[PDB]
This record gives structure tokens, sequence and C-alpha cells, in this order.
């Protein structure tokens, strides 16, 4: 996969662009935890787990909350233009911390 | 803590 910073359109089924995140506390940034199979993120074909969601339409979300990014990926629309970089070892560095 | 769907 590649890992500099990836420019990504989402068209949005009524539903949801169809994916989870975490993270958007004690600094940390935004990540996508889940993919929701046959949502428009899974079929789009390009996000992942462990992908950084550097920006929304245009709006920075690398030093972001995490109630600040949810409020702009609920509200970014129909059509979602992501900026999205894979950082799988980081997030797995969350994921081991969380198993305890 | 916190994991929200979009």
């Amino acid at each position: 996969i590649p890992r500099e910073p990836r420019r990504i359109v989402i068209h949005r089924g009524s539903t949801g662009l169809g994916f989870n995140i975490v993270g958007g506390e004690d600094g940390e940034g935004i990540f996508i935890s889940f993919i929701l199979a046959g949502g428009p993120a899974d079929l789009s074909g390009e996000l992942r787990k462990g992908d950084q969601i550097l920006s929304v339409n245009g709006v920075d979300l690398r030093n972001a909350s995490h109630e600040q990014a949810a409020i702009a990926l609920k509200n970014a629309g129909q059509t979602v233009t992501i900026i999205a970089q894979y950082k799988p070892e980081e997030y797995s560095r969350f994921e081991a911390n969380s198993r305890v | 803590k916190k994991e929200t769907e979009v």
C-alpha cells in the first residue's frame, strides 16, 4: 500500500460513508478502525483499517479532536474528498496498547 | 475510548 498521502473521493450512500474512526484524543490523529462491508468506503476500495484521515473537504484534521472529526465527516455532504495516509505501525501501536 | 460510525 502507498504510504504517502492519498486523495480519495467517496460518494455517500444514504446510510453513511461506511467506516468507523477512533483517535482524536491526547493529541493522537484520526484513524479508520473498521470498514463496513458493502459500504461506499468498501466499494471505492481505497480506504483501509489503519488509515489516518488528514483532511475532509480540505478541513485539516491532523490536530482534530474525535468529536471535531466526527462532526466534519458527518456533515461533509454527498461528495466527500478525503486526504488519507496509511500508518499501520502507528495504528498497531495503539491496538496493541489497547489489548493491555 | 471512543469509536464512531460515520
